[PDB]
Formats: structure tokens, C-alpha cells, sequence
DNA sequence: ATCAATATCCACCTGCAGATACTACCAAAAGTGTATTTGGAAACTGCTCCATCAAAAGGCATGTTCAGCTGGATTCCAGCTGAACATGCCTTTTGATGGAGCAGTTTCCAAATACACTTTTGGTAGTATCTGCAGGTGGATATTGAT
DNA sequence: ATCAATATCCACCTGCAGATACTACCAAAAGTGTATTTGGAAACTGCTCCATCAAAAGGCATGTTCAGCTGGAATCCAGCTGAACATGCCTTTTGATGGAGCAGTTTCCAAATACACTTTTGGTAGTATCTGCAGGTGGATATTGAT
């Protein structure tokens, strides 16, 4: 019985204690710990994977790539704060030009 | 038999239609005269200052081959992190 | 098989791609973009762990908790993806300690 | 009566055109040609990585695109539509690339 | 009769005497006020190390004394003497606050 | 009002020494709103050590920490 | 107890306290027995670098005790001082007087 | 008197130290002071951090004195980083070669 | 230029906030002496991937020029809007004093680490076999700039 | 306003790069249990410094006048964009090749940990002395703005 299964988890929580530990962070790792970080960690990649999802089809696409990736993140407030000084190789920017740039 | 030829002026490799093709993704509209050498004064210091660190990380994994990962910590540790290279 | 045996690079790939079919069942990914999505979580990963870190010592803790990652991600990530967070790793912690 | 878009088409279209997609926009051998010149004068007999050096064009591109956003900025703000070396100067200055 | 200054004559002499000196510049109790206010929606029935205060009001003009100072930077970039909203607004967005 | 404290002499005094000369009208409430987001950002952060501490105090050193994760570190303050 | 680890290294800096302060930390499973010495050295010296300048700025100013606007100007006139406290501020340092050539009378 | 006591350590004897060795006659606020003890802390987990980072860049369990210089490279700016480099390895050769 | 008004400078002064100085006591920090444990440098070497060249096109995209349009730089000008200015008063500062709560101390147990079989699994390796989509296609709509 | 010279669109084609689908084996990871240790929660206390309000202090809200800065308008022209025209030794792409150097493995020893014991010390805490400079003055001199 995996410790991810107990917890209702995907991401696994038995190599995220190994990380925490491996990585020094402090002298101990409490149990609950890990299991809160691979929750947090799983729910943000299903968020992402949504919007990204959505961009590919969008798209009229079934795979997502990079592209779809940075749609998706810098087309929601909250992901392109978080990721605000990330680059998504091969994502390309938004489409915006400037409205004094357009004739009349 | 050794090859190894000298490497100079490089930084006009970067030609004037390729920085009109990053300043039109930038969405930059008319571009002045003097902006392709300036372009390329600011991307030397970019790149310098990259390198620079990545190959100090380079040499301090006592390496003679500068790695995707050299760069990306490279990248990182001067706040302009990059996914897709690894690590 | 094994050429003197390559050192195992692992990654939360097959993770991701589990979540990547509960959400968008007739989807895929690729490995460039499996690629950027293996970095986003190892980065997120850091950036909790070492606010955790922080958190600890501030405090004369030697140990992190839930309590500490559950600040931790307070601290790090903007108004509804905070408070989404907080409830699924609550909900995860709950869940796990009532299963004995 | 031979044919010519006017000053400004061709350019609006080019942005389109780029803002669309994702593809690097210097060419790979100029660019690995700079990357190796100004790391052999830090250090000599260095050897790449292939995609360290890709992971350089990435990082390169993308650090010149936003700032050219900047500038493009910093043009409209002086009521012109013509990006000028000044414009980058005061777009570096607020980043903190200068003060 | 009477004695007047020209317009500029005593702003530029205000900027020497406040470059010269390192006072804090907004009074104490308006800043713990508004502190206070703005705790009070996170938190309810707090209280504050006096410490903590002077620590937000240091960081807080120098924060606001910088930001001027890009703020008349971008005025300046546009040909002007008088720093406006969209002056202020300018270095924000380029300094990655607004962006 | 509270907000309205912050007088338009207060912020006047910061342009002068920020080396600002002329101050347009429309300033002073512009002025305000960038520092209502600035305490409210670096506030909130304050607040949330507070909390992990379980205090009722924000401490110097919580507003410290706080400014430092906003990429505004402080010094004077470390005790 | 011989020598203190410090005048070893011929240092004013503690190395005890900088080695206990690097196991306590959590920087490493391990840390080697040099590295205590060249960061207590290095740290000295910046200290030094900066107690100079703001002294000297003291002096400018026709004091003998150093104050934090000593320390602020030590710094902001510095290049590689200014540049590696780039995100760092000053508490009660106030700043460089400079105004804008354009600012200036008539 | 072991109560009220729970030491805070600090850096300011041995940064007071330090003044007498460079200006003899010069003197240091309490607020000036405590500034110069942040400024240590600061530095010290700065070049720590980046020295822990590089041991694990590196799979080594270990932070020795190569990762405090090459952190110590990373993060000062030229000439800064070159005396201080000269400075650490002269107070590990000073131990080595002490009785 | 004239020159009155007022800002600014410097010297000398003095009182006191805060800096020094010295003695004292005390935990904990720091060094010294001694078994034992192990990270990781050193030597050997498999085997991946980097540099290099050949040699074409898969010829793309660039550099150079020359035209001429129109955005930028200049100039002037009106009126609009912020700078200067004056002082009672109404708000902030400064000093005074309970008592909240932070910081100190001690208690004990739920959950931490150690650690040994036993089980499970993700990475990889290696061929084996689909499929999404780039890139080419026509060919039926959309925009632009000259009238 | 019409429309012709072009760029753009979107859906339906193909060949293939790259993605998913096998089954293998295995070292490392992860689960389980047990043996032993301890971080920090919890409950209690005292005194430090925080909120509150004594009055004593002084910065600023107000309106009015107008100097001068800013935006609008008009002009001019050069520096820019669009496009033709000749052609990379120029980039891309392909593909093979040798071989540097990275990375796997084993050995083994210097230096780390671990720990016990001695002694040294920085931080805290009164108690006393003492001084740098802020902020007072006076008298001289420079700056500014109306002539
Ligand atoms: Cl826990
Ligand atoms: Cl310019
Ligand atoms: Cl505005
Ligand atoms: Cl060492
Ligand atoms: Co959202
Ligand atoms: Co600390
Ligand atoms: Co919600
Ligand atoms: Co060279
Ligand atoms: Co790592
Ligand atoms: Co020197
Ligand atoms: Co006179
Ligand atoms: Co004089
Ligand atoms: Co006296
Ligand atoms: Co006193
Ligand atoms: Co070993
Ligand atoms: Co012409
Ligand atoms: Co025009
Ligand atoms: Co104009
Ligand atoms: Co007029
Ligand atoms: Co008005
Ligand atoms: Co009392
Ligand atoms: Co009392
Ligand atoms: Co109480
Ligand atoms: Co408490
Ligand atoms: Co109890
Ligand atoms: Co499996
Ligand atoms: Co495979
Ligand atoms: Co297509
Ligand atoms: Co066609
Ligand atoms: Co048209
Ligand atoms: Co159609
Ligand atoms: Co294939
Ligand atoms: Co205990
Ligand atoms: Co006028
Ligand atoms: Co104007
Ligand atoms: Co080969
Ligand atoms: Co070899
Ligand atoms: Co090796
Ligand atoms: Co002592
Ligand atoms: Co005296
Ligand atoms: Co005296
Ligand atoms: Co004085
Ligand atoms: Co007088
Ligand atoms: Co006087």
C-alpha cells in the first residue's frame, strides 16, 4: 500500500520524502510533509495541463508542445505571476501589438 | 594537422535582419538606423555575463565541455531561469 | 541491455502523464513539452522546500512539518492558487492520517 | 502601374507574422560562432554541449524580445513610433541593468 | 514691495535639502495608521513591535524615493519637467510591477 | 482617510529627494495607490510569519524576512 | 585550548563561530576544515572595504563615528560595493545628491 | 543571572576589531553597527547558499574551500572578487602552515 | 550694471544621548587528545557525443541600392495648471503608566530517526508498430492602395 | 465609392519523425516492523515593551495670483521602409568518422565525524565616566530677483 495510494495522490509521495531529505532542508522531515508537497505539486500541474489542453485545442491540436504551455501560462494571471521570471523555451510570445501601431 | 582557426568579429553574425525579426516578435514597428549596433553591444554584455558563469561552473566540475546544465544554473542563479534543458 | 550500466535519470514524467490523462483524457504531450513540464515541478518543488527551509530556522525548528510546506506555499504562489493549494494538500494530509 | 504597400504594412504584418510563432529568429551557426569566440576569450580548448548552446539561443532570444517590448514602450511614451538606442538605454536603466 | 521666488527656484532647493538629509519624511502616526488598516484585513487584533513600523516606513520611502526617481527619469524621456501618473506608470510596467 | 494621511507635503518631500522638480496634480492619489500595493504585498508576507510564529506581535524580524522575499532586503533591523 | 583557529589564519573573524554557523545551516552533509577559514577571511575583508570607504566619508563630513548615511554614501559611490548591494537597502542612508542637468536654473 | 539570557550573537566585536586595524581614530553608531552585522549575515548565507548549491550541482556531500571561492567568483563583483579570492587563500595557507 | 532681501555659510558654544570603560558571573562555545568511519581523489577505461569535413541546395535569405513617403524634429504660441506664499488650528509628537504577550523554563510523549529483511517498481533497454502533423496543395475569401 | 494586385485563409492531402506500445531484467526505492531517542507542544510566569492618553508642539490646509511649462498646430525634410536585383562562400542539412573526454567502477587513505574532557570566552548586566555633535547663537557673505 503506497503512500501516495493512502493519500489519494498521483505524484509520489515516497520520492518526495527522498527529495526533502536528500536536499538538506532542515535536520528532520515530518510524515505529513511530503505528502503536502506532492498534493500541492500535482494540483499545479493539473492546472496547467488544463489551460494547456485547452490551448492545443484551440488549436485544433491533440499534442500539447511548448507553445501551448506558454498560452496557457501567460494567459492566466496567476501562473504568469508565479512563473514571471521563467522562460518556456520554444513558446513564443502573445500576440499584442500596441494600439498606436495600427493606421487609421 | 591541427586545425583551430582564430574567431573574431562574430558579433556581426548577428546580421540586421535578424534583429528586425526579434524587435517585430518584441512588436517594434519602425526601427532608427542605430539600433542594430546597439542590439549587439547589449546582447555581448548579456552573453558574457552568462558564459561567464557558466563556465565558471564548467571549470569547477573540473570539465573541459560546458554542459546544458552549466548554463541553466547559469541562467538561474541571475534570475532568468530557463525550462526545457533540464535538471 | 545495460552498457556498463548507465546511472537511472529520473523524472515525475510518467506523473505528470497520469495527471495529463484524468484531465484531458484524448490529449498528449511532447517530450519537449514533458520536458518543460518535468522543469516546472522541480522548480516549484525548490522554491517550497527552501521557503520551508527558511521558515524552520526563522523559528529555531529543526524539523518541517505540513505546517511549514502549508506556509511555504502561502508565501509563494498568488491569491486562488494559495488557497486551491492549501485545501488539496490539507485534504491530502487528512486523507492520510485517518488509514491506519 | 507597378505595385508598393506603404511604409508601415509590411512591418504591422511582420509582427504578426512573428508574434505567431516560436522558431529561433538568428541563424544557429552565426550564433554557436559568437557563443564559442566570447567564451574562448574566458577560457581556451572549452567544448559545447550541443544544447548548451541551444539552451543560450533560447535564454539570448528571449532576453532580446522582452526588452525590445520595453523599448517599443519607452518609443511610445516619447510619442514616437521609432525605436531608438535611447529607448533601450532607459529601459535598461529602470531594469537595473544600469541603475 | 513683497519678495517672491521664481517658480523652481525653492523645489530646487527643497531637492538639495532632502538629498542631504536621511529623515524619515512622512510622519509616524499616518504610517501607523495606515499599516495598521492594511494588517487588519490579513489579520484581526494585532500589535506591532515599534520596530516593525520604522522597518516599513524605511523600506517604504525608500521604495517610493526610487521610484521617483525612475518616474522623472521616463518625464525626462519625454521631453518633459513635470512627472505624471503615466510616468509613474511607465517605470513600473518596464520595472516588472506592473508586468 | 488613512490613506489620506499621507499628505500631499509628505509626498512631495520623497519627490524632492527622489530629485523631482515639478509634480503634476493627479500625482499625489497616483502616489497612494503604488504604496497601498507596496504595504499590502510586503504586509501580507509580514502577517504570515506572524501567524507561523503564533504571535499576536509582528515583530522587525518578520517584516525583515518578508522584505527580503519581496527582493527589498533591509539592513538595521536584524536582532 | 593553544591558538584560537582565527590568529592560525591571522584573523580578527571568527572561524569557530563561522564553521559552527555553516554545520547548524544545512549546507552540506559535511564541510571541510578550510572552509571556515577563507570565509571568515573573505568576510573580513569586505568589512574592512566598507569600514574604509565609510570611514573616509566620515572624515569628508568632519566626523570621527561612522552613521549609516556614512555607510550609504561608502557604498553608493562605490561601483562593485553599489553593484553587490544592488537590492539592498540602507536603513536611514538617504541618498547621493544629484540633480538632472535639465532641472537646473534657466 | 542565566535567565533573560538567550544569547544573541553578533558580529559587531570583531567588526569593531576590524575599525581600530583601518581607521584607529573613527568611531560607529549603534544604528551604523547594526547595518555592518547585517551585512555580514547577509554575505556569509549569500556565498553559503551558492556554495551549497555548487556541492550538489556536483554530487558532493562536502562544502570545502573551492566551493566558498568559486561562490565567492560568482557572486563579487571583478576586483572585489579578486582580492578576496587572494585574501581566503591566504588565511588557509596562514592555517595549513601553523604549528 | 544697481542693490535690497533673504538664503546660506562658518565659528564658536554647550548639554546630553549614547558611547565607552571595568568588573563580575556564567553557559556554551571552542579547542585538544583519541578511536573509527568514509567521501571522493586516483588510476583504468567503456562508450557517448562533439568537432569536423564533405558537399550539395534539399536555394534559401541576405546585402546593396535607390526611391520617395511620412514620422520626427523644430518652431512658435496660447492658456492652463502647478509653484509660491501666508498662518491659525487641528493633528501629530512627546511623555506617562497600566497590563498584554513575548520570551523564558520546564515537563513528557507522539512522532522522529535508526535499521534490517522483504517486497515493489521506475528506469532503461531494445526492438516493434502506430499516428499527429508539417509541409505541400489548390482554390475559394480578405486586405490593401490606386483611383 | 470600385477593384486589381496580392496576401491570407482554412480544410483536405502525405511521408515520416517521433510517439506510444510491447516485454525483459534489475538495482534502487519503498513498504513493513521494531528498537531507541527526542523535538517541540503545552502549560505556566514575569517583566518588557506596547497601546493608550496626560498636554505640549508645530506642520499643513487653504485660496489666490500668475509665470512658465505643456500640448496643439504648422512646416520641412531626411532618415526610414519597401522592393528589385545579384548572389552568398553562406547557412543548413546530411552523414560519416575518429576519438576526446565524460562518466562508470574499483580501490584506499586523508580527512571527516564522533565523543569525551579542559578551558576559554562572548554575551549579559549593573555601575560609572565621558564626549561627539546637534542645535543654539552672531556676524559675514553669497544668491536671487526687481531695477
Ligand atoms: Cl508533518
Ligand atoms: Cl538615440
Ligand atoms: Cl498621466
Ligand atoms: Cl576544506
Ligand atoms: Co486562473
Ligand atoms: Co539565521
Ligand atoms: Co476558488
Ligand atoms: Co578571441
Ligand atoms: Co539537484
Ligand atoms: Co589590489
Ligand atoms: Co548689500
Ligand atoms: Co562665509
Ligand atoms: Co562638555
Ligand atoms: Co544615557
Ligand atoms: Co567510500
Ligand atoms: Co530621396
Ligand atoms: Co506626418
Ligand atoms: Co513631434
Ligand atoms: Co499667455
Ligand atoms: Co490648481
Ligand atoms: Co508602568
Ligand atoms: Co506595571
Ligand atoms: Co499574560
Ligand atoms: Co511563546
Ligand atoms: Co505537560
Ligand atoms: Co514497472
Ligand atoms: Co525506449
Ligand atoms: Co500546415
Ligand atoms: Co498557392
Ligand atoms: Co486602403
Ligand atoms: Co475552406
Ligand atoms: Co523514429
Ligand atoms: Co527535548
Ligand atoms: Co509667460
Ligand atoms: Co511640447
Ligand atoms: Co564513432
Ligand atoms: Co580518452
Ligand atoms: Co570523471
Ligand atoms: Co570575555
Ligand atoms: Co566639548
Ligand atoms: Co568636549
Ligand atoms: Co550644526
Ligand atoms: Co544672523
Ligand atoms: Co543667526
Amino acid at each position: 500500500k503506497t503512500r501516495s495510494s493512502r493519500a489519494g495522490l498521483q505524484f509520489p509521495v515516497g520520492r518526495v520524502h527522498r527529495l526533502l531529505r536528500k536536499g538538506n532542508y532542515a535536520e528532520r522531515v515530518g510524515a505529513g510533509a511530503p505528502v503536502y508537497l506532492a498534493a500541492v505539486l500535482e494540483y499545479l500541474t493539473a492546472e496547467i495541463l488544463e489551460l494547456a489542453g485547452n490551448a492545443a485545442r484551440d488549436n485544433k491540436k491533440t499534442r500539447i508542445i511548448p507553445r501551448h504551455l506558454q498560452l496557457a501560462v501567460r494567459n492566466d494571471e496567476e501562473l504568469n505571476k508565479l512563473l514571471g521570471r521563467v522562460t518556456i523555451a520554444q513558446g513564443g510570445v502573445l500576440p499584442n501589438i500596441q494600439s498606436v501601431l495600427l493606421p487609421k | 594537422k591541427r586545425h583551430r582557426k582564430v574567431l573574431r568579429d562574430n558579433i556581426q553574425g548577428i546580421t540586421k535582419p535578424a534583429i528586425r525579426r526579434l524587435a517585430r516578435r518584441g512588436g517594434v514597428k519602425r526601427i532608427s538606423g542605430l539600433i542594430y549596433e546597439e542590439t549587439r553591444g547589449v546582447l555581448k554584455v548579456f552573453l558574457e555575463n552568462v558564459i561567464r558563469d557558466a563556465v565558471t561552473y564548467t571549470e569547477h566540475a573540473k570539465r573541459k565541455t560546458v554542459t546544458a546544465m552549466d548554463v541553466v544554473y547559469a541562467l538561474k542563479r541571475q534570475g532568468r531561469t530557463l525550462y526545457g534543458f533540464g535538471g | 541491455g545495460k552498457k556498463r550500466r548507465k546511472t537511472r535519470k529520473e523524472s515525475y514524467a510518467i506523473y505528470v502523464y497520469k495527471v495529463l490523462k484524468q484531465v484531458h483524457p484524448d490529449t498528449g504531450i511532447s517530450s519537449k513539452a514533458m520536458s518543460i513540464m518535468n522543469s516546472f515541478v522541480n522548480d516549484v518543488f525548490e522554491r517550497i522546500a527552501g521557503e520551508a527551509s527558511r521558515l524552520a530556522h526563522y523559528n529555531k525548528r529543526s524539523t518541517i512539518t505540513s505546517r511549514e510546506i502549508q506556509t511555504a506555499v502561502r508565501l509563494l504562489l498568488p491569491g486562488e492558487l494559495a488557497k486551491h493549494a492549501v485545501s488539496e494538500g490539507t485534504k491530502a494530509v487528512t486523507k492520510y492520517t485517518s488509514a491506519k | 502601374k507597378p505595385h508598393r504597400y506603404r511604409p508601415g504594412t509590411v512591418a504591422l504584418r511582420e509582427i504578426r507574422r512573428y508574434q505567431k510563432s516560436t522558431e529561433l529568429l538568428i541563424r544557429k551557426l552565426p550564433f554557436q560562432r559568437l557563443v564559442r569566440e566570447i567564451a574562448q576569450d574566458f577560457k581556451t580548448d572549452l567544448r559545447f554541449q550541443s544544447s548548451a548552446v541551444m539552451a543560450l539561443q533560447e535564454a539570448s532570444e528571449a532576453y532580446l524580445v522582452a526588452l525590445f517590448e520595453d523599448t517599443n514602450l519607452c518609443a511610445i511614451h516619447a510619442k514616437r513610433v521609432t525605436i531608438m538606442p535611447k529607448d533601450i538605454q532607459l529601459a535598461r536603466r529602470i531594469r537595473g541593468e544600469r541603475a
